């Protein structure tokens, strides 16, 4: 009833993947990564990226591939109730991207970061490009649609539509490479704000703040 | 690590080092490994890589696995960039303090301006002990002596917990609050500014004056402690003070040199002519790092590193004492698994098939003469 | 003026200006002043000013408080830009007349391409008499002798003046009329077109016609008096020929050199080493335009301006004669009101606490030897 923890792991799941991540590279940053061309690259590091390439598109496929089949067909009348838990689902979605994006954006990028200060690079391959670039990217990505296909889906005002601010938000990602924009999830909380609202505008929400709240 | 990944012509003409030495093989934390040597900025240096107008000497490892205490380019310290000049050969010497244990394979490298770090050879130095050993002192000229290590560590920490804190005070006075779906409709139909009324904005100028009080009164209290201070000190050295090196007394002229595709060997035809006057033997060829030597002729003893060093590499189709005055062609073929290792073999896929190296030949009471070859640099397939 | 809130390090290793002669001190209108000299650029130039590939031999004045009528380096007039090469000395002379009554800082100073107008010693000279005295006849190759004060002026007037007037005649043509609040208004409900129309458009194409007619009246008559005319003449002069220096006979090192804060006064540790054959004494420290000496041995005569001449402003912990073949390390400080006046003091605030300088020695019979010093100059508060 209401929204669960099925919040818990979409938390946690991130955090025990990656933490377990930051343990493996942390063994093998020194030990095999550091010489490419010596064999033990080519099965601790190279064979993982193949790995999680393939696990991407698949799950990519899977979790794409059930959310838009289950989407909800007789979407036209069903309760305030719902539109509530899933309103809330929905949040957990986003709570699980900006979650992924901080693992993404802030963690494994900066940690790259301090890597090529330490080691001059023998590839474009480097540990920390495997999961920076491959691992990391990939999953707030593939979270990322989740999300909006979810909302997209399951929520009225977000079906009938393509939200601006929420595709933006997105497919962004895709226009962010280096060398040698993400605001928008604004504009789709404003939304998601307002998604919440609709027998949920009372209220609270102008009737009880005329009152106690 | 990171040569063998970076072009291999690059690689062959831009410094050569020689002379190479390094004081000890294992060392325990806080001990010194002093790094000796001379380089040669190759008279042909590619388009493409800036001249070292401005360069640094740096040292290739994992980190401060080591400090550098030390470097010297001619008998200055280096701490700044500097200004090399092709053609030229210097010494040089890196001083290192031992940090963290393990096992690091330490570079000399250059690192050049406008695309590059020019990475040496490396050599794999032990380091035995303890972290919490290691200690960095410093004495100032204004009395105090720190430990580098921590020195302001914990002013550094407190200074950005206090306006951490102040920026989560900030969110938090307002966050007591609701903050969104109620003060988002209020906006919405009819005005929003019931949102926010001193002692709102009695609190916001609170914040904006007490963080203007506190950024000057910290300010000036930082500049009651620590009255003296200078900027940071920076700036190319120039006037570089170079080797002094006579006129070598052979002269070599390359005609065709060739490599096997695929292979672990380059074959080269010399005309070594010895002037000079001392029976001549070769025994040396350099090229990338790579050190191919005739052991009939000569031996290293300097520990050169183990994957680096072809002891028998280099084979001269005809290596008796060269006699005065006397000049000859000669096929000479370097070879060693080292070429593949460190991809040397991967000058097939650079833009500019050229190599460049270092000859060593000694007459008969071991005195030697240094010449420099460079020709360019032909596959064979078939 | 406008040395002093430069850097002082800049000014001290950028270039160094030595044997400078004024050849008056007070002077008429239209008469001659004649400044000589030489200068030194450093071997060891900052970063951070561009190379000196495009340089100007200026002078630091007023504005036309003097006119330049010619200058000179090496042989050479240069009234162009000119490369000058880091590391070689040059003699140059500037040669001013006076234009306007007063007293005068005169300067010589580069100008240097990337970043810097490189400001030499300033000597006051006085200018008597009037501005109306003041002639500047120049012959051309035309025949004809102008005077550049004046020459051209009225011309250039009356085409501004009928140009200018004529701008006038057509914002007047149209503001006989009514020009904003009902235009406006008529342009607002309805159509304008009612506003303009010929004999409105006729007035148009007079000017146009007009305009295009007289602009090309104009240049073809401009063209036929003045048939004979060049192109503005440009470009840097390169070839400057430099001064050919005997090599010097003594060589000095520099062990440490220590400026007190606050203080007026430098310390250095030199290793005065006397090669060459005859009993050696130091006799001055040029620094930036400061001039360091020791009266026991050197005496200027040149009137070098007084506030920058420190007459026995080096001392020298013993400076009895260096015998032949003798070295000596001696204990020097440079020490005058001018190192804070002049703000070399202020090297505190540089980011590349290095000096430089040129020592003189002479020997029994007063022949002279510069050597040139430069190393790092390190503060002492305590
Ligand atoms: Cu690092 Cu070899
Ligand atoms: Cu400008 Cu003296
Ligand atoms: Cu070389
Ligand atoms: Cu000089
Ligand atoms: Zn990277
Ligand atoms: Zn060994
Ligand atoms: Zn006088």
């Amino acid at each position: 009833l209401l929204d669960k923890k099925w919040l818990t792991f979409a938390l946690a799941i991130y955090t025990v993947f990656y933490l377990w991540v930051r343990w493996y590279e942390g063994v093998y940053g020194w030990s095999a990564g550091l010489d490419s061309f010596a064999p033990e690259f080519e099965t601790y590091w190279m064979n993982f990226l193949y790995t999680e390439i393939v696990l991407e598109i698949v799950t990519a496929s899977i979790l794409w591939g059930y959310l838009w089949k289950t989407r909800d067909r007789n979407l036209a009348a069903l309760t305030p109730r719902e539109e509530l838990r899933r309103n809330f689902t929905h949040l957990v979605w986003l709570v699980a991207y900006a979650w992924a994006i901080y693992w993404g954006a802030s963690y494994f990028t900066e940690q790259d970061g301090t890597w090529h200060q330490t080691i001059v690079r023998d590839t474009d391959f480097t540990p920390s490009h495997i999961i920076e670039f491959y691992l990391s990217y990939p999953i707030y990505i593939i979270t990322g649609f989740a999300a909006f296909i979810y909302a997209k889906t399951r929520l009225p005002f977000f079906a009938k539509g393509i939200s601006l601010p929420y595709l933006v938000l997105v497919v962004g990602p895709f226009m962010i490479l280096p060398n040698v924009l993400a605001l928008a999830v604004m504009g789709t909380l404003t939304q998601t704000f307002y998604s919440f609202a609709q027998g949920g505008l009372g209220q609270s929400l102008c009737e009880a703040v005329d009152e106690g709240l | 690590h990171g040569e063998k990944s970076q072009a291999a012509f690059m690689r062959m003409r831009t410094i050569h080092w020689y002379d190479l030495s390094w004081s000890k093989e294992k060392v325990k934390i806080n001990e010194t490994v002093e790094i000796k040597g001379k380089f040669h900025v190759f008279e042909g240096w590619p388009e493409t890589v800036d001249e070292p107008d401005v360069a640094f000497l740096n040292v290739g490892m994992p980190g401060p696995v080591f400090i550098r205490k030390e470097s010297y380019i001619g008998g200055q310290l280096v701490p700044r960039s500097v200004r090399l000049e092709i053609g030229k050969t210097y010494d040089f010497r890196v001083v290192l303090k031992a940090r963290r244990p393990g096992d690091w394979h330490v570079h000399t490298m250059m690192n050049v301006q406008g695309g590059g770090p020019i990475i040496g050879p490396g050599k794999w130095i032990t380091v035995e002990g303890s972290m919490s050993e290691f200690r960095n002192p410093v004495t100032t000229l204004t009395g105090q002596t720190v430990d580098l290590e921590n020195y302001n560590e914990g002013n550094t920490y407190f200074w950005h917990a206090f306006w951490f804190a102040i920026g989560v005070a900030w969110i938090g006075y307002w966050s007591r609050r609701p903050i969104f779906i109620p003060r988002l409709l209020m906006v919405d139909a009819g005005r929003a500014d019931e949102l926010v009324s001193a002692t709102d904005r009695k609190v916001a100028m609170g914040f904006l004056a007490a963080t203007i009080l506190i950024v000057v009164m910290a300010m000036s209290s930082a500049n009651s402690k620590y009255p003296i201070t200078i900027p940071l000190q920076a700036g190319t050295m120039r006037g570089m003070k170079p080797l002094e090196l006579p006129a070598p007394t052979v002269s070599v002229k390359v005609e065709d040199a060739t490599y096997r595709v695929p292979g672990r060997a380059m074959r080269m035809k010399l005309t070594i002519t010895n002037h000079g006057n001392s029976p001549i033997r070769l025994g040396e060829f350099y090229t990338a790092s790579v050190r191919f030597l005739d052991s009939d002729v000569y031996k290293d003893t300097t520990g050169y590193p183990e994957d680096l060093l072809a002891e028998d590499g280099l084979s001269v189709s005809d290596n008796s004492p060269l006699a005065p005055g006397e000049t000859r062609t000669v096929d000479v073929t370097a070879s060693d698994a080292a070429w593949e290792v460190y991809r040397l073999s991967d000058i097939i896929y650079d833009p500019d098939s050229r190599f460049a190296g270092l000859l060593f030949f000694f007459d008969a009471t071991g005195n030697r003469q240094v010449v420099q070859i460079d020709a360019p640099l032909i596959p064979s397939f078939m």
